[PDB]
RNA sequence: UUGCCGUUGCAUUUUAUGGC
């Protein structure tokens, strides 16, 4: 978390409203968390730009930074230079979280249904059941998301309501 | 003497060492096999799983239950598995027993895990007969898998995959055991114990439809998924994997040629077998045959377009013009030639030899070099006019003298889709080659 | 049906004792019942349920292993 | 320049076929010639793919006259059965079209493929 | 008026067959008849279920 | 040998081809 400088601007209020609305968020603190890590990631990216080209500090840590950001997927591999990290912005960071990513993957039909069936422990990334929205699925594990093995949307037993109503229809 | 000491080592200690030992590359004449075709009219046969009883299973007490005859099991696309006797070499595989699946094997719950109905919905894909000869598992696009008895073919148990899209695409037994690695097209590999009739562990981490699997004595699995150009080698008892990618691009192949000739990129890995616990071979969608080890990522030796290139269409059915010059130009030279992408491949375990099959009408036999970094032709087996769904090799003879029976299931369309390009006279049947010495 | 595997099997004749990290995979059971799993571990080893001893367990998140 | 002109080479063929496969698994792909021209004049078509070995070629060659009118890019590939396997369907398709969707997870790959084929033409 | 259940699905079959035939003999610059003949054989083998 | 269709060949089997 990190609080803004002047938080009560109507421009920032409409900003938080739009981002929370079309990405399905729960308050402004999620926006502030990933905006703080975006701010520290490009504040660490700009001083490497201000120092000299082929300074091995710049070379190694810039290739380190863009190797991390390609693997998270906020930086496409066609733009493998450090000033594109400066050009990066926060909707690319909350595009990669698990809630929005599963809604783009289908199987959820709305962003808030994506959030709520994540929180019902229904969705596992490959092997591990994950019950948090803010997850930042990496580019390799993008295509590993399906329903959990121990979930009625997966292949497990039908749930509580299903077998209760099946018993009352047996009555 | 020393020869009897060597034969006692090559009894089992070589195969528990797990390196390629059973060298019969140059020892094996090829060009005079008894290459008998057998027609079976059951609508695109899709699998072959032979079963030979191994004598004295690592202690004594010769085999498991007849006493000592071989078998084969096979699978249609219109829901019929058939049990063939193969034990009489230089004789046709005789049909023995039959089991079909109709529409009445559709359940009525239809929306849960329970596919308890014993037969099949539709489109049975592949079998595997257990090396202790009690059961044969079967599995297809109906998200089940069945244990059939090896005598009366009675549904011992039905194992559902418990999935919306878990079509079972290839099964494999770990040899001299009854652990079963099924390769389900929801990107996963399942493990089953047949004697416990249960599911040990499900193992994820692939990236597309895991369409072929292979296994050997130790707890390895080598699977390939299709549209990710990769090959996963699973080691279970430490629970990890190894990702061997392709990486042969045509511009760099042009750099390797331009010192002094068409080739194209890689669609998809299709088929696997593993020649030991330390090397395996795959067959891709550009006809490429890769020989791969444990230690490296790139191919050790990738043979090029293996079964040749498909014939281009004629003048008569490319454009519908009248003039032969324009219908010549509509062929675009050689630019739209596409390879014979291979459809089945099998290596005899710990052997100097393997075999590959597609719809070129002919099996191709290959021999690995002695230093285990190259391989080459051995011959050509032309009586299998049609698509090769699965090849399995059964053997007989002495400790040094061998008598082989190659069994290649032949259909007239591919075992997953339909995808023909004018397949010319393909009888649904079994190619069966006796080859000796 | 569960499957118990072991890993990093290092011997230790300083206590005449063979130590390891055990991992059980139970796909649908709750837990693996320390006594029952230690007697199955003694069965897959040489002998003596009373002389095998497993002590450091935890079930990982989401269940299964 | 025979009739099916922008025919992709091997590497671009393979990357457009893998983006076809993930589009089909995401249910963003409409397949076949007449469903292709239906989504073309609906207006939701990002780019279209045509197999240039069909029997004969004109059955899909009707599609360039609509697509270059409505300003969407169009590629030919060398094989119907390759396109069928890449669509994830049993019969050989010859035409395929990616519906535009902003709720896609494949959007950047779609755009990179589009830039490569537009520089191809 | 033209294109002369059991008539409905064969009307649809004839419709997309003749649309395909139209594509052939339009975009072919100097058309042939052989594809029209094989389309005729296809649609007559199709309606020969009755 | 095969669900159908065309076959070598018996002193009935036999036998490997090509159409759905």
């Amino acid at each position: 978390y990190s609080t803004p400088k002047r938080p009560y601007e109507s421009s920032r209020l409409d900003a938080e409203l739009k981002l929370a609305g079309e990405f399905g968020l729960k308050n402004k603190k999620e926006i502030y968390r990933i905006s703080f890590q975006l701010s520290k990631i490009r504040r660490a990216a700009r001083d490497l730009l201000t120092r000299d080209e082929k300074d091995p500090k710049r070379l190694f840590e810039g290739n380190a930074l863009i190797r991390r950001l390609v693997r998270v997927g906020v930086l496409s591999e066609d733009k493998k230079k450090l000033d594109y990290v400066l050009a990066l912005k926060v909707e690319d960071f909350l595009e990669r979280r698990l809630q929005t990513q599963v809604y783009k993957l289908g199987l959820a039909k709305s962003v808030h249904h994506a959030r709520v069936l994540i929180t019902q422990r229904h969705i596992a990334v490959g092997k591990q059941i994950v019950n948090i929205p803010s997850f930042m699925v990496r580019l390799d594990s993008e295509k590993h998301i399906d329903f959990a093995p121990t979930s009625p949307f997966g292949g497990a037993r039908p749930g509580r309501v299903a077998r209760r109503n099946a018993a009352r229809k047996a009555e | 003497d020393k020869d009897i000491i060597a034969s006692r080592l090559k009894e089992d200690v070589a195969e528990q060492q797990g390196r390629v030992f059973r060298y019969f590359g140059d020892k094996l004449l090829i060009s005079e096999a008894k290459q008998s075709f057998t027609r079976v009219g059951e609508n695109n046969l899709t699998c072959i799983s032979c079963f030979q009883p191994v004598l004295n299973k690592y202690t004594f007490e010769e085999s498991s239950n007849n006493k000592g005859r071989l078998f084969a099991y096979t699978v249609s696309k219109d829901l019929q598995l058939t049990k063939y006797d193969i034990t009489d070499f230089s004789k046709r595989p005789k049909k023995l027993k039959y089991a079909k699946g109709g529409a009445k094997y559709i359940p009525t719950s239809k929306h849960e895990y329970e596919n308890t109905t014993e037969g099949h919905y539709d489109e049975i894909l592949t079998v595997a007969a257990s090396p202790d000869g009690k059961y044969v598992v079967t599995g297809g696009r109906d998200r089940k898998l069945i244990v059939w008895s090896t005598e009366s073919l009675s549904p011992v148990k039905v194992i559902p995959t418990k999935d919306r899209r878990g079509e079972v695409l290839s099964l494999a037994f770990r040899k001299n055991s009854d652990q079963l690695y099924a390769s389900c097209a929801d990107f996963k590999i399942r493990t089953y114990s047949i004697n416990q009739f249960s599911q040990l562990e499900i193992l994820y981490g692939h990236h597309d439809i895991v369409e072929d699997i292979s296994a050997l004595a130790m707890e390895r699995c080598v699977t390939v998924g299709a549209r990710d150009r990769t090959a996963m080698l699973w080691k279970i008892p430490d629970e990890t994997r190894l990702t061997f990618r392709g990486g042969d691009e045509p511009q760099k192949l042009l750099r390797r040629w331009m010192k002094e000739p068409l080739f194209f990129c890689e669609g998809s890995i299709d088929v696997v077998s593993m020649v030991d616990d330390f090397h395996f071979i795959t067959g891709s969608d550009n006809g490429n045959i890769c020989l791969w080890s444990l230690a490296k990522k790139k191919p050790i030796f990738t043979e090029r377009i293996a079964h040749g290139i498909l014939p281009e269409p004629s003048f008569n059915d490319i454009s519908g013009e009248t003039d032969e010059e324009l219908r010549k130009r509509q062929l675009q030279g050689k630019k739209l030639l596409q390879p014979f992408w291979i459809t089945s491949l099998y290596a005899i375990p710990y052997s100097n030899v393997f075999i590959s099959g597609s719809w070129s009408g002919s099996l191709k036999v290959w021999k690995i070099s002695d230093n285990l970094r190259s391989f080459e032709l051995l011959g050509e087996l032309s009586g299998a006019k049609g698509v090769v769904t699965k090849i399995q090799v059964v053997e007989s003879g002495k400790h040094g003298k061998e008598k082989f029976r190659i069994l290649a299931s032949i259909a007239k369309e591919h075992r997953l889709g339909r995808w023909i390009a004018n397949v010319s006279g393909a009888r649904n049947g079994i190619y069966s080659a006796v080859i000796d010495q | 049906a569960v499957t118990i595997r072991t890993r990093k099997v290092i011997s230790n004749p300083l206590l005449a004792r063979k130590q390891f990290v055990v991992d059980v995979l139970h796909p649908n059971r709750a837990n693996v019942s320390k006594d029952e799993l230690r007697e199955k571990l003694a069965e897959v080893y040489k002998a003596e349920k009373d002389a095998v001893s497993v002590f450091g367990f935890r079930t990982q998140f989401g269940g299964g292993k | 320049n025979p009739k099916a002109f922008p025919l992709a080479d091997a590497a671009l063929t393979q990357q457009i076929l893998d983006v076809v496969q993930q589009a089909a698994n995401l249910r963003q792909l409409k397949k076949g010639a007449n469903e292709a021209t239906k989504t073309l004049n609906r207006g939701i078509s990002e780019f279209i793919i045509m197999a240039a070995d069909c029997e004969p070629i004109e059955i899909l060659l009707h599609l360039p006259l609509l697509c270059e009118d409505k300003n969407v890019p169009y590629v030919f590939v060398p094989s119907r059965v390759a396109l069928g396997r890449a669509c994830g369907v049993s019969r050989p398709v010859i035409a395929a079209s990616i519906t535009t969707n902003d709720a896609s997870a494949i959007k950047t790959q779609i755009y990179a493929v589009k830039d490569k084929i537009e520089t191809l033409l | 008026g033209a294109e002369k259940k059991n008539k409905g699905r064969i009307s649809r079959y004839l419709a997309n067959k003749c649309s395909m035939a139209s594509r052939i003999d339009n975009y072919s610059e100097e058309p042939s008849n052989v594809f029209g003949s094989v389309l005729k054989k296809q649609v007559e083998q199709r309606l020969e279920f009755y």
